[PDB]
């Protein structure tokens, strides 16, 4: 069994999937057995595994279905000593764990006469922000296009969705802060922090600053049509400064976390 | 530091007498400056980086020149990056003042890891320079009739009082104030010492006010004290350095095929080749030199993650899949030998990033 | 860039820097005015300054419109607001002190004259949307409140301590070539009286530009001779230069940070000026 393998699947909430990535490599048993019977008299020998077929199958009860990989995987692939080949599969995702089967059909090719077949297999289970809500309230916020790319200098528009279902209309007011946040750390980290705060402060401007969103009646929605223009090339992932104030309980929720402006 | 006794018995011809003194001295057999090499390898050009530093907490030094001389064995590498200081550069024991001296070396035929390079750094201690400053500026300012009078006791002045002083190096480093420590020297007994010697009255007076004034902390920083090191002899610390020993040299290049949203394959082709012929050592296209792309928590690799290098030039495709939001570095790579050997890797684009822009 | 020249302010700034190519883009600021229309009907705005005119802005009733009007920074070298007492428009009354030490009065004087500079230079007109012949104007003496610290820092660079300046040979160089940068540094009027000293230190901290991440001190991307930290006099213009050697392809920012002393905190200013070089 010189095919030690692993499954280190990682979740991805952004696109709503889980990426399962098998990775099989020649184990230390191959190193131990290479200089024992494969080619004892030679000094630097190697194995010559050939993989007939690799299957990643989704199973539920008696039914099974094969899953194709993300990028193509040339099936009749060769393999020598000290190799590690990995394949990735995408399956869309609550509390219903999946059941999958992995089967590798391969054969060693000691001389071009004989081929020992192997059909190792085993089953297992596939087991292991953009939307922002308001604390001490039920109102919820989401940008229609949180991922916007525009040429720097040109003014762009970002559509903010408001959900109201709590009890009563809100009088929230939105603004962008264009002042350098005072710094609180060594000189290195402190200057990094200052540069980040400066870039946040004087990078983007909201051309409708201090917009009074008029009314958001209960159990309804509203589109705050914010309008911006950028002046510094860069990537403003989860931009701060765009914070919305609620004029009922002085909430200073950071609504800008669901914005990923990129400008050249 | 140790003690030494010298004794002489010289004789002259004009007189008949046999003269000769017997002096007892204390010699400081400690190296003030400390050097630590750090080298960077890149394809067909080699880089040095010396982190020059002081070796004592309270004896900062000053640097003048650090030109690295090539070996005299042959018409070898053309060095490029020698440093000549317009003004002396201060360096202390440790802090956020890392003095870096970097060189760029280009070979003509090939490298050889048995040559010896010489650094040849010239320097002085801050104490010596500031001693020259005090003994030339605060004491003999634009005077000749007084200096000829004072010349009688110059060797005493530079040995019993000037040597015993202790300078507030922290104060100089902070505000460049030339002040003594509190427990530096007791004037109440120093005055008694000078009085015990036969000394001219005005000379005694000027020495007393000089010591008092400098104890008060004169703070001339940059308007002066840069024309007085001319008469100060520099120390020199020619130290040898050699290129590190290694068995093989590889460089790996990731080439884009045909910005990049999250969860999408990016087709890259890695080119690995053993460029050891450039550095003398012949290629070894059969060694146990496994090459693996270290999978991080922000890059999923699809394809041949690991493979054994058994060819002069190897190339194969590989598809990368990002996981995090944006501006991710390339996945790290390493080439390691199986048995015990060591080799050097030149990742062509170690510090390069892709802007992942989700959806 | 040249593609986005449609809006008025960017086009004005471009024509100014191109036609007078000695000013960098740093010698310009916006003003970010916001006119709130309290009239029942809409009004067409047309804001004006020294030379340029803004295109028409239609501001409908009870709705604010954020107007951009660029300004050239005022230079302390040829205005001398430091010693210029506030005018007394009804002289003849005897003199009674309000009571203010030197720092408070110089602060107030700078704020007042800074405000007054951009009141006698900025204007706008009217056109009622319904009836086009109801033109008029609006003053700014009764709207523009007193300035604050940030508003004076941005427009009046004499408030800052040092007016440093950076430049390179060319912002394009291959891998493995010395390319020196020289940093000029002139103290301002604020430094010559606010604090007594003879040496202040500055740093030549370097950023990745693209990722906007500060590089380490002893990095493997930019090799240089000598320490980044070095003193500068607080009275005379000081010139320093470095021996930057690029190692890998990329872009770097080369900011500057002036400090009072090398003891952790106690930094005078973080200047925003920077010069970018791209190595390839």
């Amino acid at each position: 069994s010189l095919l030690n393998m692993r499954l280190r699947n990682i979740s991805l909430k952004s696109e709503h999937c889980i990426l399962s990535s098998l990775d099989f490599q020649t184990s230390k048993a191959s190193e131990q057995l290479t200089k024992k019977f494969i080619y004892p008299q030679e000094h630097n020998s190697f194995l010559k595994l050939n993989f007939q077929e690799i299957s990643y199958k989704l199973i539920d009860g008696t039914s099974q279905i094969e899953l194709d990989p993300i990028c193509p995987l040339k099936v009749p692939l060769t393999a020598f000593s000290y190799d590690s080949i990995s394949a990735t599969f995408k399956l869309v995702l609550s509390t219903q764990p999946h059941r999958v089967k992995i089967t590798l059909a391969y054969e060693l090719e000691l001389h071009p006469n004989l081929k020992l077949p192997v059909r190792t297999s085993w089953e297992t289970e596939v087991t292991l922000t953009s939307l922002v809500n308001s604390k001490l309230s039920n109102v919820k916020f989401k940008f229609i296009n949180s991922n916007i790319k525009v040429i720097k200098g040109e003014k762009f528009t970002m559509r903010l969705q408001i959900i109201n279902s709590s009890s009563s209309p809100l009088d929230l007011v939105v603004y962008y802060n264009n002042t350098i946040n005072p710094i609180p750390l060594t000189l290195e980290n402190q200057y990094q922090l200052h540069n980040k705060y400066r870039k946040i402060a004087e990078g983007i401007i909201l051309l409708s600053n201090d917009y009074k969103i008029p009314v958001v009646p209960p159990r309804e929605t509203y589109f705050a049509d914010l309008r911006f223009i950028g002046i510094m090339s860069g990537y403003y992932g989860t931009l701060s400064g765009l914070k919305v104030l609620d004029l009922n309980t002085n909430e200073l929720i950071e609504v800008g976390n669901g914005a990923s402006v990129l400008i050249q | 530091a140790f003690d030494l006794i010298i004794k002489t018995s010289f004789t002259k011809k004009n007189d008949q007498g046999t003269f000769g003194e017997t002096k007892k001295v204390r010699i400081q057999c400690y190296l003030q400056l400390s050097v630590s090499v750090e080298d960077i390898f890149k394809k067909d050009i080699f880089f040095f980086k010396f982190l020059l530093n002081s070796s004592v907490r309270e004896e900062p030094v000053i640097l003048y020149s650090s030109e690295l001389s090539a070996p005299d064995t042959r018409n070898d590498y053309n060095i490029r990056g020698d440093y000549i200081a317009t003004t002396p550069a201060l360096i202390t024991f440790d802090g956020n003042e890392s003095f870096i001296n970097c060189y760029e070396i280009t070979a003509n035929n090939n490298f050889d890891s048995k040559d010896i390079f010489n650094l040849k750094v010239r320097y002085n201690t801050l104490k010596e320079q500031l001693d020259c400053f005090i003994t030339d500026a605060v004491l003999i300012e634009g005077d000749v009739e007084w200096f000829i009078l004072f010349e009688k006791w110059k060797t005493f002045w530079e040995l019993e009082i000037l040597k015993k002083l202790k300078y507030d190096y922290d104060a100089f480093k902070e505000n460049r104030i030339i002040r003594l420590l509190k427990t530096s020297i007791d004037l109440n007994k120093t005055k008694s010492k000078i009085r015990n010697l036969c000394i001219e009255k005005a000379v005694l007076d000027k020495i007393l006010i000089c010591l008092n004034k400098v104890s008060r902390g004169i703070a001339v920083c940059n308007t002066d004290m840069d024309e007085y090191v001319r008469n100060l002899v520099p120390k020199q610390l020619t130290v040898p350095v050699q290129l590190p020993g290694f068995e093989q040299f590889f460089h790996v290049q990731f080439e884009q095929m045909e910005i990049a949203t999250i969860g999408n394959s990016l087709s890259y082709t890695v080119i690995v080749e053993n460029l050891s012929g450039q550095w003398g050592q012949d290629v070894i296209d059969d060694g146990g030199y496994i090459f693996e792309i270290l999978s991080s928590n922000e890059w999923l690799i699809h394809g041949q993650k690991r493979c054994a290098i058994k060819e002069k030039r190897k190339e194969f495709e590989v598809h990368l899949i990002p996981l995090k939001k944006g501006y991710l570095n390339f996945p790290r790579v390493e080439i390691t030998n199986i048995n015990g050997k060591s080799c050097r890797v030149d990742h062509s684009n170690a510090f390069e990033s892709i802007l992942i822009f989700a959806a | 860039s040249s593609q986005v020249e449609n809006v008025d302010w960017i086009e004005y700034v471009m024509s100014k820097i191109r036609a007078e190519s000695n000013l960098h883009s740093r010698d310009f600021i916006l003003l970010l005015l916001d006119f709130r229309n309290s009239w029942i009907d809409g009004i067409k705005l047309n804001v004006q300054f020294e030379d340029f005119t803004s295109n028409e802005y239609h501001v409908e009733a009870s709705h604010t419109s954020r107007i951009i009007v660029p300004i050239k920074k005022i230079d302390y070298k040829k205005y001398n607001f430091e010693n210029t007492p506030i005018p007394r428009i009804y002289p003849g009354r005897q003199f009674i002190q309000s009571g203010l030490n030197e720092e408070q009065t110089i602060e107030m004087r700078q704020k007042f004259w800074c405000r007054e500079h951009i009141i006698s230079k900025l204007k706008c007109n009217w056109k009622l949307t319904t009836d086009q012949s109801v033109t008029g104007s609006v003053d700014f003496n009764k709207f523009i409140e007193k300035f604050d610290h940030k508003m004076v820092y941005t427009i009046y660079p004499g408030r800052l301590f040092y007016g440093v300046q950076l430049l390179l040979d060319e912002p394009k160089v291959k891998v493995g070539e010395i390319i020196n940068l020289k940093i000029i540094t002139e103290p301002t009027s604020t430094c010559r009286r606010k604090q007594n000293s003879t040496v202040n230190f500055l740093d030549i901290v370097i950023f990745d530009s693209k990722t906007s991440k500060i590089l380490p001190r002893s990095n493997r991307r930019i090799l240089y001779n000598g320490s980044l930290t070095k003193p500068i006099s607080t009275t005379k213009v000081s010139e320093i230069n470095l021996e930057i050697i690029p190692i890998e392809k990329g872009r770097y920012e080369f900011s500057v940070c002036i400090s009072k002393s090398n003891n952790q905190d106690g930094i005078i200013q973080f200047d925003s000026e920077n010069v970018i070089l791209s190595v390839i």
